[PDB]
RNA sequence: CCUGGGCAGGGCGAAGCCAGAGGAAACUCUGGUGGAGGUCCGUAGCGGUCCUGACGUGCAAAUCGGUCGUCCGACCUGGG
RNA sequence: CGGAUCCGUAACUUCGGGAUAAGGAUUGGCUCUAAGGGCUGGCAGCCGACUUAGAACUGGUGCGGACCAGGGGAAUCCGA
RNA sequence: UACCUGGUUGAUCCUGCCAGUAGCAUAUGCUUGUCUCAAAGAUUAAGCCAUGCAUGUCUAAGUACGCACGGCCGGUACAGUGAAACUGCGAAUGGCUCAUUAAAUCAGUUAUGGUUCCUUUGGUCGACUUGGAUAACUGUGGUAAUUCUAGAGCUAAUACAUGCCGACGGGCGCUGACCCCCUUCGCGGGGGGGAUGCGUGCAUUUAUCAGAUCAAAACCAACCCGGGCUUUGGUGACUCUAGAUAACCUCGGGCCGAUCGCACGCCCCCCGUGGCGGCGACGACCCAUUCGAACGUCUGCCCUAUCAACUUUCGAUGGUAGUCGCCGUGCCUACCAUGGUGACCACGGGUGACGGGGAAUCAGGGUUCGAUUCCGGAGAGGGAGCCUGAGAAACGGCUACCACAUC
RNA sequence: UCUCGCCCGAAGCGUUUACUUUGAAAAAAUUAGAGUGUUCAAAGCAGGCCCGAGCCGCCUGGAUACCGCAGCUAGGAAUAAUGGAAUAGGACCGCGGUUCUAUUUUGUUGGUUUUCGGAACUGAGGCCAUGAUUAAGAGGGACGGCCGGGGGCAUUCGUAUUG
């Protein structure tokens, strides 16, 4: 849905329908692409409904360069989370190590629906897309624990 | 004097970031060309690669394409409604990359027309003008070739055209920058878009 | 720094024009060309220092604007004119002809080969497009734009160039079982087969080589250009195979002298 | 002492409460709601500081004009 | 100086204040724009309150236009 | 060189420091015959400067009526050396210093699919010569004077400008008077052909369409043979490159040669008043390419908690369009959401902190410097703005203020 | 898996890093260090032979190593974390039924209906030795017999002191 002042990505509209005059399907067009490098486009691109600028499978940001892991933090920004990224750093005088991160806000895809805080996630350079955010959510892994458990209500 | 350099701003955290630079040559920031909708006017700008880029204080003619039947003319721009992202814009008139402007129908009617015959908006008038329309007569087969244009394909504009041309004007979105390239180019909205922006332009005349 | 450089100090000089430190401050900045500077080889350094034709640099600016100099084919008016990897050189007032090849070592050599192999010159495709109305166009590291070369050339292949009317004849793809020369890197002037290339999605592929005697080195694709059509040198190649030997063979083949 | 009467608007914002954030706990932080005070500017009212102003055989055997203190109170006030 | 709005507010302290501290800016006329609601129907149609924020134009720098209306700081003595 | 010695006590043992020891690099004393290399106003003052120099430039191949020089040279303009001036290109590299600057520059890693690029090297490059204007020069002046220029007259071109020929018409794009056969009484239907007219090339900006991975039938409506046929490229990926169609093409107006030198011979013909012109120098739209440049991704930095919460009306983080810019982006505007970082040291101070490659110091591990010859950044007294140019916020370029300071 | 050209090429192709051994990759100068009689040496990158000038000449070098950390590539699975199946919403083979489209072939164009190829949805089973490491001289908790000038509240007693 388009509740905004427009959204309408690339695809032409109106392929003048009134050929007949029928009521008919009209998610037709829809613009659809694959990233390659091996990582498969999940179907909500395939039959969603929103029109993203910044999507990765539905927007023209490409994907070129690094491709890190973190694990998600936030979600109270919209549209874009912040992952963190733990890892050891050397020191050659104690000749041992220390922790350290590095916290990155990604622009997170809304395709990628139930993204449960606490799962590790894999994360593409792309084009500067905001002032700080300069990843993209690529491929969600884990749901990070059991879906299988249910509670009362 | 505008530099839009990203360096005198914060950092991710918000420390302040000192200076060491002084607003350098390869980040210029050009005062904005308001585009007014008077009689055409376009200065020129030196820019970066001796590339030369086009001002336009303001411009009249554009080049718009309606949607489906694929009609491309050079019309004239009346009104602008609508620019969704500053209201004062809109009582400014002035022309961006996504703006909503009133277009002249006319240049439509003569090439519906020309290919389309027995046309529409004549606003029922049926005495009015000679229309070579029928004066023609069509003998050969080119006849029946344009009755399978217009009445199989059936040229039907989905009524919010008919209305608009009753009453002889167009919505199109501008879809050029007219502070960069110096051209107006747009597309006529249809259908769906057209309806949206419809809503919007009623609920601004509501409240 | 303001725009682009204008100099080049003798110590930031490449290692492999093998310059030397108490001459001078300044090293000859190669003209800009169809080679980038790191791969380039000047023609004062070639007449002036390895060759033994000239003493002093001015020399050098003397012949070749009288005219003495051709390079592949036509005469270069420059002092600093930029050569390249398979270069032609040829000399016309004196019965002399050039050729620019990698050293085992690392560096250029001279091999006098012959007018009938000065009419040939191997090059390698950098890539492949099509422009106006619908006509292919290929791009040489050499910088030469040629328009209908063919359509079963890959981008990373090798084409043998005529320099008297600057078209193609008698190409030669890349495939497993091919003999290659190494342009780059750590490891150049090997000359070996092509064994195993591996592909990878990050941009940058690997190209495993063996030789005579079984040695086997790895690379990158832009530091490979293909020089047979399995195990069979499309051009003549200086000292055997040009195989790099070791530490310890070059030792003994000093002390065998 | 008894019985009745009277006091415009506003500024400050406690207890109690709500929500959100943090914390392991203790509890902390932020935004509201809330309307306490012998509480702050100020009306009527009550007093009378200064001008040592006007008057000073006056309007008058203690008044007038500006300037003032206090106004929910230990407040002001009639009758018995 | 004095109303209001928007900023900003020290020393000291019984931590409640000091505090409208000190110091600034803005304030007109006229065109709008945006937001803040009620009643009806199986998200849509009718009917209305006086407030706030922002923009342009413009007047001879002029804007609390009269009336209304806190000079302020630094200290000392005494008395809560 | 994997190294110790004296010193508290009347005497011993011991923790502990003090002082002796050896380098290095700044200064200084005394002294000093040769020879080879060899740092040097960095430390305090990135304080002030007298003077003189440090960026200018010409080929057979842009512009020669200079007064200079004289070829043989008579006249059909011009040969030649050529001062001076116009144009073009370069003065944005180099050289100096380290005051600012603590994920900022930097070092490694990578990519521009999100960009620009003078030059070089390729590719593309399908009217017998038109127009004024100016400098050098000539005279003529001004002011105490500067790389000061006014006015009067002259002329140039690859300065500026204007602008044509060729060339066949192609076929497609849409129109389009018209034509051949069948059916039908005609009407009409069906099948297959065609005078004109408007456009066209590549760049510019929109819009739309076409765009590839595999292989057998049952029918019916039409009809081709002797039951049986028709097909741009690449990456990992595109909105890439390329096609096809509708239009635009901006008076501050993209391209499509009114340039120049050498060699002189050959052809037809009717005179050459026409061709055949081989060889070069220049530039011009774009595509590459080379030199880079700029912003990007990841990782790494000294001391300090007597600096623990900071950021947000005048952007703090994000979403939506847009302006601006070479492009991507809170780079800026408007609206909306309320975010972002931190005890794994945020934010804030200090540095007698420019960063690295490196230097000194010898068991091993480290510690202390790195002003400085190479890479990169910054600034020309502070600090602000800007023209030209592919390239500058240039300072041996310009504008104003402040502080000096000359005549 | 034999789709692609009995087997390999090729391809699924990784739960995921830390750790190693490779291999690239990088810039010189410095340091280590090879060669070389700078008269030695610090240096420098040169030089060395025959030829009685006559060969209008020959040979050879200007090495290699080191380059913290971070990133890339392929082997190794011990060490140290992480993955799975417990309310089955497992694993694998083979069916039903629903629902959706892709290009070949019916000489050729089009339409109607398929076989089919792929995704998905749904239901019914059979099948797995069908699925949970044992209980730390780690720990927590239950338990039950006593234990203690342990803690708090209340109560009672005792001389003595002082009056
Ligand atoms: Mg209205
Ligand atoms: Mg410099
Ligand atoms: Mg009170
Ligand atoms: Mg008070
Ligand atoms: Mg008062
Ligand atoms: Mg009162
Ligand atoms: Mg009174
Ligand atoms: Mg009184
Ligand atoms: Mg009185
Ligand atoms: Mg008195
Ligand atoms: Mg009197
Ligand atoms: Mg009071
Ligand atoms: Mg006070
Ligand atoms: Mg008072
Ligand atoms: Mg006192
Ligand atoms: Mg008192
Ligand atoms: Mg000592
Ligand atoms: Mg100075
Ligand atoms: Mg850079
Ligand atoms: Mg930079
Ligand atoms: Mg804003
Ligand atoms: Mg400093
Ligand atoms: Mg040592
Ligand atoms: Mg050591
Ligand atoms: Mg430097
Ligand atoms: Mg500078
Ligand atoms: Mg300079």
């Amino acid at each position: 849905t388009e509740r905004a002042y427009q959204k309408q990505p690339t695809i032409f509209q109106n392929k003048k329908r009134v050929l007949l005059g029928e009521t008919g399907k009209e998610k037709l067009p829809r613009y659809y692409k694959n990233i390659g490098l091996g990582f498969k486009t999940p179907k909500e691109a395939i039959e969603g409904t929103y029109i993203d600028k910044k999507c990765p499978f539905t927007g023209n940001v490409s994907i070129r360069g690094r491709i890190l892991s973190g694990v998600v933090t936030k979600m109270k920004m919209q549209r874009t989370i912040v992952i963190r990224r733990d890892y050891l750093h050397y020191i050659r005088k104690y000749n041992r190590f220390e922790k350290r991160h590095k916290n990155m806000s990604v622009h997170l895809s809304p395709c990628f629906r139930d993204v449960q805080i606490g799962d590790i996630v894999t994360v593409g350079e792309c084009r500067p897309l905001s002032k700080t955010v300069r990843f993209n959510v690529l491929k969600v892994t884990k749901a990070a624990g059991t879906k299988k458990q249910f509670q009362k209500f | 004097g505008i530099s839009r350099d990203n360096w005198h701003k914060r950092r991710k955290t918000g420390g302040k970031r000192k200076p060491y630079h002084k607003k350098r040559k390869y980040e210029l920031g050009r005062p904005a060309a308001n585009t007014k909708i008077g009689p055409r006017r376009i200065h020129t700008v030196r820019v970066r690669g001796g590339n030369k880029k086009y001002r336009a204080l303001r411009l009249d003619v554009g080049n718009f394409s309606w949607g489906s039947e694929c009609c491309t003319r050079k019309t004239r721009i009346i009104d602008v409604v609508y620019n969704a992202s500053n209201n004062e814009l809109v009582r400014t008139k002035t022309l961006v990359k996504n703006c909503i402007v009133l277009i002249d129908s006319t240049p439509y009617r003569q090439w519906y027309e020309s290919h389309y015959a027995l046309p529409l908006g004549r606003k029922k008038g049926a005495k009015l003008t000679p229309e070579e329309e029928e004066i023609l007569n069509k003998k050969r087969s080119k006849k029946i070739q344009k009755k399978y244009d217009e009445r199989k394909k059936n040229a039907k504009i989905s009524s919010l055209l008919e209305e608009q041309f009753q009453q002889g004007k167009l919505l199109a979105c501008i879809a050029s920058r007219p502070g960069q390239c110096g051209r107006a180019d747009g597309y006529v909205l249809e259908g769906k878009e057209l309806e949206f922006y419809l809503r919007k332009i009623k609920a601004r005349k509501g409240k | 720094a303001r725009g682009p450089k204008k100099h080049l100090k003798r110590v930031a000089a490449p290692k492999h024009w093998m310059l030397d430190k108490l001459t001078g401050v300044f090293a000859p900045r190669p003209s800009t060309g169809p080679h980038k500077l790191r791969e380039c080889l000047p023609l004062i350094v070639f007449l002036r220092n390895r060759l033994k034709y000239a003493l002093t640099g001015d020399e050098v600016k003397k012949i070749c604007m009288q005219r003495f100099i051709k390079i592949d084919g036509k005469v270069r008016v420059d002092v600093t004119y930029p050569a390249g990897f398979m270069d032609v050189i040829s000399i016309e007032k004196t019965g002399e002809h050039f050729r620019l090849v990698y050293d085992t070592k690392g560096r250029f050599a001279v091999h006098r080969i012959t007018v009938e192999e000065a009419k040939y010159k191997l090059c390698k495709v950098r890539k492949i497009t099509v422009g106006v109305k619908g006509i292919p166009h290929l791009v040489t590291h050499d910088a030469r734009t040629i328009r209908y070369p063919d359509p079963v050339i890959k981008v990373n292949d090798t084409v043998q160039i005529d320099l008297g009317t600057g078209k193609i004849i008698n190409f030669i793809k890349f495939d497993t079982g091919n003999l290659c020369m190494v342009i780059g890197g750590a490891n150049l002037g090997r000359v070996g087969v092509i064994t195993n290339r591996e592909r990878h999605p990050g941009s940058f592929d690997v190209v495993h080589v063996k030789d005579a005697n079984g040695n086997s080195f790895a690379t990158r694709l832009s530091n490979i250009f293909v020089i047979g059509n399995g195990n069979k040198p499309w051009i003549s190649l200086p000292r055997g195979k040009g195989i790099r030997l070791t530490v310890a063979e070059e030792r003994d083949k000093r002390l065998a002298t």
